[PDB]
């Protein structure tokens, strides 16, 4: 519902072992950002700072 | 740790998250006007 704002997670693009990520260019994540293991071989980027 | 995530408040202006080393020294003031 309403949940209180900012007060979250964001979603810093994904990367895998044989593709790209447009938003960095590169198989890793931005500066900031937490590598998080979703499946074998699927990596999230999720920020912290708003 | 583990998956905790562990954060820490500090003034937005001094941490803009950038490489660049904020030099931020004299002066302590904008140029007074005329």
């Amino acid at each position: 519902g309403q949940v209180p704002d900012n007060s979250g997670l964001l979603f810093g693009g994904v990367f895998t072992d044989k593709t790209i990520n447009p938003m960095t260019n590169a198989q890793s994540c931005p500066a900031g950002y937490i590598p998080l293991n979703l499946f074998e071989s699927l990596k999230v980027c999720v920020s912290l700072d708003y | 740790s583990d998956g905790c995530q562990v954060s820490y408040c500090v003034k937005a202006g001094i941490f803009t998250g950038g490489s660049l080393l904020p030099v931020r020294l004299p002066p302590y003031t904008k140029p007074p006007l005329m």
